């Protein structure tokens, strides 16, 4: 998958656990 | 998921014409019988056979021979001969219309780590320690073997790691993912099962070692000592969330080390979670300290599975007066060839105790 599209994803996920 | 792109007598005989799997290609008659399904996927059918000269119990795995993709589990097997990797005796082939499926015919092995730890999860107890240490400490010596070949398992995982509950052997299973791994050439990222996938192998890269096998054993290990899996989830970013959640976010530079592609994204930064909160309180510290040595973002921070054996937590079974819990010996543990010290011959004095010597 694009590496871009994989860190949007996983960024918006850690955001959402921390806060 | 994927790697890269016969006569009836009369019980029932199967009669075939297979390959040994072990020396120069002497085929030889086989006979068995009593054959039943003891397994069945999309890969093929798995089957329970007896012997008809000795009356041993044997599988047969089923596979079909797909063209499409690069078949190297006959290959990499018959090189194998050691006591933590299930035997193949004989392979054969044989014929959906038009095609031909290959055939091993293997050791009979009755249990896995997977069924053996769904037991204790739902009646709410743990593995007791002593299996905990006899298992993983088979499994690396079996990694340590299939390692010093260049040969990377790839799907390690319970399932694939047999047992016999009587001597407590294990013996790993499955090397249809495994593959020997060369530098500089690369290879399919999208291996390894769900929940047991190194980091580095769900950012998508394609330049990995057989380190990637000592992440699969650091999180069957933390999975018997925890009762399930410690990093579960449906897709690569869930697993990655789990992943992060213990150990907190990786820096830039262990990005570096699993796949470069990454480093220039702001990751939010969560704090990781101490290693002594993750598992019960009774857990081990030295089970603890393996793990964290098993579980690391870096691939060559990940102790080797020779490294693993000799790890202070293995220390029980190095103890002469030692058994199993059903009153019987430990099994062959110390045995170990010039082939499996090979990567760091000086750890012998660990792993070989002075009883052991005689
Ligand atoms: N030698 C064996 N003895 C007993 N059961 C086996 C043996 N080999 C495999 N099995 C069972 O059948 C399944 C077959 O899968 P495996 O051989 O791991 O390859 P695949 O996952 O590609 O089908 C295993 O999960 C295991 O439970
Ligand atoms: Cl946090
Ligand atoms: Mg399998
Ligand atoms: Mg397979």
């Amino acid at each position: 998958v694009e590496p871009q599209k994989f860190a949007e994803e996983l960024i918006h996920r850690l955001e959402a656990v921390q806060r | 998921r994927t790697t890269s792109f016969m006569k009836v007598s009369r019980s029932k005989v199967t009669t075939v014409v297979a390959t040994p799997g072990q020396g120069p290609d002497r085929p030889q008659e086989v006979s068995y019988t009593d054959t039943k399904v003891i397994g069945n996927g999309s890969f093929g059918v798995v089957y329970q056979a007896k012997l008809c000269d000795s009356g041993e119990l044997v599988a047969i795995k089923k596979v079909l021979q797909d063209k499409r993709f690069k078949n190297r589990e006959l290959q990499i097997m018959r090189k194998l001969d050691h006591c933590n990797i299930v035997r193949l005796r004989y392979f054969f082939y044989s014929s959906k219309k038009d095609e031909v499926y290959l055939n091993l015919v293997l050791d009979y092995v009755p249990e896995t780590v997977y069924r053996v730890a769904r037991h204790y999860s739902r009646a709410k107890q743990t593995l007791p320690v002593i299996y905990v240490k006899l298992y993983m400490y088979q499994l690396f010596r079996s990694l340590a073997y299939i390692h010093s070949f260049g040969i990377c398992h790839r799907d390690i995982k319970p399932q694939n790691l047999l047992l016999d509950p009587d001597t407590a052997v294990l013996k790993l299973c499955d090397f249809g993912s495994a593959k020997q791994l060369v530098r500089g050439e690369p290879n399919v990222s999208y291996i390894c099962s769900r929940y047991y996938r190194a980091p580095e192998l769900i950012f998508g890269a394609t330049d990995y070692t057989s380190s990637i096998d000592v992440w699969s054993a650091g999180c069957v290990l933390a999975e018997l000592l925890l009762g399930q899996p410690i990093f579960p989830g449906d897709s690569g970013v869930d697993q990655l969330v789990e992943i992060i959640k213990v150990l907190g976010t990786p820096t830039r530079e262990q990005i570096r080390e699993m796949n470069p592609n990454y480093t220039e994204f702001k990751f939010p930064q969560i704090k990781a979670h101490p290693w002594t909160k993750v598992f019960r309180p009774r857990t081990p510290p030295e089970a603890i300290a393996l793990c964290s040595r098993l579980l690391e973002y870096t691939p060559t921070a990940r102790l080797t599975p020779l490294e693993a054996c000799a790890h202070s937590f293995f220390d029980e079974l190095r103890d002469p007066n030692v058994k199993l819990p059903n009153g019987r010996d430990t099994p062959a543990l110390f045995n170990f060839t010039t082939q499996e010290l090979s990567s760091n011959p000086p750890l012998a004095t660990i792993l070989i105790p002075p009883h052991a010597r005689h």
